[PDB]
């Protein structure tokens, strides 16, 4: 449908998590959420976790 | 499609008035001020109180001026 | 009439103690009473497997005059 | 809706709620257990340092009732204070009229028979306070832990707090290595491992260990607040023990 | 709304503010079962265990109140305790008042009348407990009196209360029906023990080891309750048998 | 502790009526079945028994009474209000007639001061 | 969201949304380094003392 | 993510329950014409939520073998309005021919609305393809070769015609998993991952209670990131206690405490 393929990707300009002030630990967290468990997908395999969905 | 309030119709001539100027009309007017200090603008502006000072009054106003 | 049951088991207990009821709430049971039945495995529908399966699919119900002092 | 507005009233089904609220404030206090021992009874608690003007050792939460019962409670910490008064005033009053410390078990019922006041009236509140209280006496050890519906049970051990559960399953287990009733003189030290473990959940602001006994072998049945050099020996074996 | 808050009438005719007490009651789920012997009473409930950290001894929903009335209480434990102080009070000073110990039948008589007063203040909660009294009289011999919270009380050869009392009492119809006489015919106290395990075990389905059972027993001028040793006497002698 | 319902909780409807009077009628409609006949040189007072299981014996509670060895009495409605309003009908036949002329009261009289606490459960918050 | 206590009692749970972080308002530190973040881009003088703001 | 017997492990006695209900007739119908009663059909599961209602229907998917027909409720509400009902008629017919056939109806609180037909068009829209599904599992039409496993969050939702036994032979709830079926369910999943040689548990899982099947499967995740952060191959005895006590806090953000029928 045509609202979902607006929705796509635009590249939107990264504001850097280096110049958010403060809240250096949810950085982190967020970081262990979302963009780990792409990446280091084997090291989820090997130890037989789930990724959290969320 | 412009009202015909025009801009000393408001009563006084009060700071509160100015500061209407200062939010909306004159960084869109002159953006070369606002540039050199380097803030970001400040873009929203409230109008509230009792009624009969005229809220309506003063944003007809500032669209027949900006 | 049409299932199969023991001369042990008797209907008639079961039709004071409660006095609302509808037609589809005593087809249910009497499938409660038979399922009860396949878990023993006697064929027969026992005064058991009958009497635990009105237990079951009750409720609170205490409107039913019966729990109650107003008499 | 209406039923969840109202005190003292029971719901469709059978249950009082304004009972059931009363349990969140029991969780939003700090950690507090009791250990029945084979002598008499440990008592402890969690005391929060919430900031750098509290003074040490002079805003005590643990509160004798007579000379032979160790009180600490969890709840609305004003709303502890004024039962522990209330104990004070019953306690006394046996002591006019039998001449003798009142017994244990007498001072359990007593002091629930307050709590059971204020659920069945709609016009006072329903306390909203667990306390830990015991003591020896000639039948010997008592230990008792009092739920805001008006219920106590008798207990091996027993805590409350938010941290209850990290030190239920370590209760059990010392049950199990000590079935036969541990010494009061080693559970000082246990009673502190206990506290440095639960103190993982309110690790935000660091705490300062208050332990108390009484046991008729020791103290002669007098409860006391240990103290000095008893109290380094635990503080360094659970410090230690954790890390 | 308001109506049900209170202890008035509803629209209907029913004051449905008591039937809320009846559904409080079954809470913790304890069964008991109380028979009449010929010159003993015997009455027997489930001993739930929570836990492994709580002592076995304070757990007990068997109260004494004298040395005749034994009181068997069903329902939550904070409201229990009220009851049998309430009780206590007025045996006591029966004795007193009127010069001889107050019999079975008197107690419950009172503890339905006071039941009845908070019926009628709208800033009473009536207590949610079922009190079953047993005791042996001097006149009326063994008897048995099952009271409630509306004020309503009646004698019984045989009563049960519990989430599964309807099982039980059709047990209990089964056997009264067959002796065609009001008792089980049966001198021993502990004999009668024995009978009743059984249309326990019947009705549950479940069987019942030494720290699952309570057991009180009345008799002429004393009443007690059986020790953890003196559960496990009766029930090898069922199983032996 | 604080009784506040010091207010009265019967009041009347916009309509014209108490409201709480009518329903309590409507709750002696439910119950057991009575009768009175006046003979001639007699009366008949008559119910029947209605038990919860042949496991009640019906016997030791009675809903026939004696008020004093000349007046009985007879009920439907709430068991419990039963129990109660004969109680206090017995006490204050004694307190009121017995102590000031000796004899058990006229049957008139005995009637009316059972009135009196009925009235008055409707006003008294 | 903004308001977290009126959520679905089967969207607030696991194997949904696995992770449930909460942002605090930014201590003293997390004050101080704000403060810095905007007034970076703007003219400064060696007179601004961040710490005498935070 | 098929499965076979097991499902909720410590619940065997609910999975037999459910076959009493579907297995037994279906491969023996001899048991059922000897006894008279009229074969049953029709199961609700409720029950706190979080649970794996969802996971045993997958279990007796997979091992009967009979045809099954995974229909989403709100996946056949359409644009097009009587078309959600000629679809779903066409379904019974389909289970009849394919026989045996089991069609487990996943989250029915969308068409759980009750009479109402007050408010929006949509109201009514429900209600007109309520009414076909009333009149086909119950009517003139008695289909004998359909089975009907409805899976449901809060019971109460319910239009009081779909409350009704006789619709709807067993009316199961499934419990927060017990004291030990709690302990069942870490079993299983500590098995999958690797262990240091964790049997300490025991006490742990009990004490942290409150928690349903879900929140079980959290507490694994959490300790192999404790471990992640350590860098570790297996789950030390101290991020398992770490874990609990970090699922059950954030767990109790929020809580109705759904209180079944
Ligand atoms: N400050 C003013 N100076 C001159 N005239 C005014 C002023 N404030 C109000 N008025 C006069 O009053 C008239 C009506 O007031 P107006 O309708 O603007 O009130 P409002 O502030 O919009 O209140 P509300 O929106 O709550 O009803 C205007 O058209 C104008 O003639
Ligand atoms: N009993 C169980 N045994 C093993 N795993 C379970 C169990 N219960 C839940 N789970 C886990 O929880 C996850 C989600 O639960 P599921 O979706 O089956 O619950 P639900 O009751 O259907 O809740 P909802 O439908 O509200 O989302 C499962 O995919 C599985 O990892
Ligand atoms: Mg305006
Ligand atoms: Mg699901």
């Amino acid at each position: 449908d045509s609202r979902v393929k607006a929705m796509e990707v635009d590249e939107k300009p990264t504001e850097t998590y280096s110049d958010v002030g403060g809240l250096d630990k949810q950085i982190e967290e967020l970081v262990e959420a979302i963009v780990l468990p792409m990446k280091r997908a084997d090291k989820f395999k090997d130890m037989g976790i789930r990724a959290p969905k969320g | 499609e412009k009202p015909d309030v025009t801009y000393s119709d408001v009563g006084g001539c009060k700071d509160q008035i100015e500061k209407l100027r200062e939010v909306v009309e004159l960084p869109l007017l002159s953006p070369e001020r606002f540039a050199t200090l380097g803030i970001d603008p400040p873009k929203g502006i409230l109008l509230y109180g009792p009624p009969g000072t005229g809220k309506t009054l003063c944003a007809r106003a500032v669209a027949n001026r900006t | 009439s049409k299932m199969s049951l023991a001369p042990e088991a008797d209907l008639d207990s079961l039709i004071i103690r409660n006095d609302s009821l509808s037609g589809a709430v005593i087809a249910a049971i009497m499938q409660e009473a038979g399922l009860r039945a396949v878990r023993k495995n006697r064929y027969v529908i026992l005064q058991s497997d009958l009497e635990e399966a009105y237990a079951t699919q009750v409720k609170t119900d205490n409107t039913v005059d019966k729990f109650d002092f107003y008499k | 809706t209406g039923y969840d507005l109202s005190n003292s009233v029971f719901s469709p089904d059978g249950r009082n709620f304004q009972v059931e609220y009363a349990v969140k404030a029991v969780e939003n206090g700090t950690t507090s257990i009791g250990i029945k021992c084979n002598d008499g009874v440990v008592f402890a608690v969690e005391k929060l340092i919430t900031s750098k003007l509290l003074v040490p050792q002079k805003n005590v939460k643990i509160q004798v009732v007579d000379r032979h019962i160790g009180c600490v409670y969890s709840g609305l910490i004003p709303d502890g204070r004024h039962l522990v008064n209330r104990g004070r005033e019953e306690a006394a009053s046996f002591k006019k009229l039998y001449k003798t410390p009142i017994p244990i078990p007498a001072f359990a019922d007593r002091l629930g028979q307050y709590v059971q006041a204020h659920t069945l009236y709609n016009s006072v509140r329903p306390f909203g306070v667990s306390t830990i209280f015991g003591g020896v006496d000639k039948n010997g050890a008592h230990l008792y832990m009092l739920e805001p519906s008006g219920s106590y049970w008798g207990y091996k051990g027993a805590a409350t707090g938010k941290g209850r559960q990290s030190a239920k399953a370590e209760l059990e287990k010392l049950v199990d290595h000590h079935p036969e009733g541990l010494s009061a003189r080693e559970a000082v030290k246990q009673a502190a491992k206990i506290i440095y473990l639960a103190h993982e959940d309110n690790k935000e602001k660091d705490f300062e260990l208050e332990i108390s006994w009484c046991s008729l072998s020791e103290t002669n049945g007098l409860h006391k607040f240990v103290k000095g050099d008893l109290l380094q020996e635990a503080i360094d074996f659970a410090q230690k023990e954790i890390n | 709304g308001y109506d049900r808050h209170i202890t008035i009438f509803s629209p209907e005719g029913r004051l449905y503010q008591v039937e809320y007490a009846f559904k409080a009651t079954n809470q913790t789920n304890i069964n008991s079962l109380a028979v009449r012997g010929k010159d003993c009473t015997v009455v027997i409930s489930q001993k739930k265990v929570p836990d492994k950290l709580l002592d076995p001894t304070t757990v007990s929903y068997i109260f004494c109140i004298s040395r005749t009335i034994g009181m068997v209480v069903n329902g939550p434990i904070p409201d229990a305790r009220n009851a049998a102080l309430r009780a206590k009070a007025e045996a006591a000073e029966f004795r007193y008042k009127y010069g001889y110990d107050m019999p079975c039948d008197v107690l419950a008589k009172r503890m339905a009348n006071l039941s009845q007063i908070y019926t009628q203040r709208a800033y009473m909660r009536p207590l949610g407990v079922i009190l079953t009294f047993v005791s042996v009289d001097e006149e009326l011999g063994p008897s048995i009196y099952k009271t409630d919270p509306a004020g309503y009380y009646v004698g019984y050869k045989a009563t049960a209360t519990g989430p599964k009392q309807q099982e039980i009492t059709t047990n209990l119809e089964n056997h009264f029906k067959k002796s065609k006489i009001d008792h089980i015919n049966e001198e021993s106290w502990e004999k009668v023990v024995e009978f009743a395990i059984t249309h326990m075990i019947d009705a549950l389905g479940t069987e019942f080891s030494k720290n699952d059972l309570e057991v009180g027993v009345a008799t002429k001028d004393k009443f007690f309750t059986l020790s953890a040793e003196n559960i496990e006497e009766r029930l090898v002698a069922i199983a032996e048998q | 502790m604080t009784d506040r319902y010091s207010f009265s909780l019967t009041t009347f409807s916009p309509s014209g009526k108490l409201g709480q009077i009518d329903y309590a009628l409507t709750a002696v409609k439910q119950g057991v079945t009575s009768l009175g006949i006046k003979a001639t040189n007699g009366v008949v007072i008559a119910t029947e028994k209605k038990s919860s299981s042949p496991l009640a014996m019906s016997e030791t509670l009675s809903k026939v009474s004696l008020l004093t060895p000349d007046i009985g009495a007879v009920y439907s409605g709430m068991g419990p209000d039963y129990r109660v309003l004969v109680d206090k009908s017995r006490k204050v036949a004694h307190t009121s007639y017995k102590r000031i002329y000796g004899e058990y009261p006229p049957t008139k009289l005995l009637v009316s001061e059972v009135a009196k606490i009925m009235q008055e459960a409707t006003q008294s918050g | 969201t903004n308001r977290v206590d009126v959520l679905d009692p089967a969207l607030l749970r696991s194997g949904r949304l696995d992770r449930k972080i909460e942002f605090p308002l930014p201590s003293e530190d997390s004050r101080a380094q704000i403060l810095q973040i905007h007034s970076r881009k703007m003219t400064t003088d060696d007179d601004i003392n961040w710490q005498e703001l935070a | 993510g098929e499965i076979t017997f097991d499902g909720i492990g410590g619940l065997t006695e609910q999975i037999r329950e459910l076959r009493e209900v579907i297995e037994l007739p279906l491969k023996n119908p001899e048991i059922f014409q000897r006894v008279g009663i009229k074969p049953p059909k029709g199961v609700l599961l409720y029950g706190p939520p979080g649970t794996g209602k969802t996971l045993l229907a997958k279990a007796v998917a997979a091992t009967i073998g009979a045809n099954f027909i995974f229909s989403p409720a709100s996946g056949i509400v359409d644009k097009y309005i009587g078309e959600s009902a000629r679809i779903i008629r066409e379904m019974f017919a389909y289970a009849k021919e394919h026989e045996p056939c089991i069609i487990f109806m996943d989250e029915v609180d969308a068409i759980g609305g009750r009479r109402f037909s007050e408010g929006t068009s949509a109201d009514r829209e429900i209600q007109r393809t309520l009414m076909e599904l009333l009149t086909q599992m119950d009517g003139f039409d008695n289909l004998g070769q359909t089975k009907i496993i409805m899976a449901t969050n809060r019971p109460d939702t319910l239009d009081p015609a779909l409350l009704r036994p006789g619709r709807l032979d067993r009316k199961v709830e499934i419990p927060l998993p017990n004291e030990a079926g709690r302990l069942e369910i870490f079993k299983i999943h500590t098995a999958k991952v690797k262990k240091t040689g964790e049997f300490d548990f025991e006490a742990a899982v009990k004490m942290s209670d409150g928690f349903n099947g879900a929140d079980i499967r959290n507490c694994a995740t959490e300790a192999g990131f404790f471990a992640i952060r350590d860098d570790r191959d297996h789950i030390n005895p101290d991020d398992l206690m770490k874990a609990v006590r970090k699922v059950a806090e954030v767990k109790k953000l929020e809580g109705t405490i759904e209180y079944q029928k």
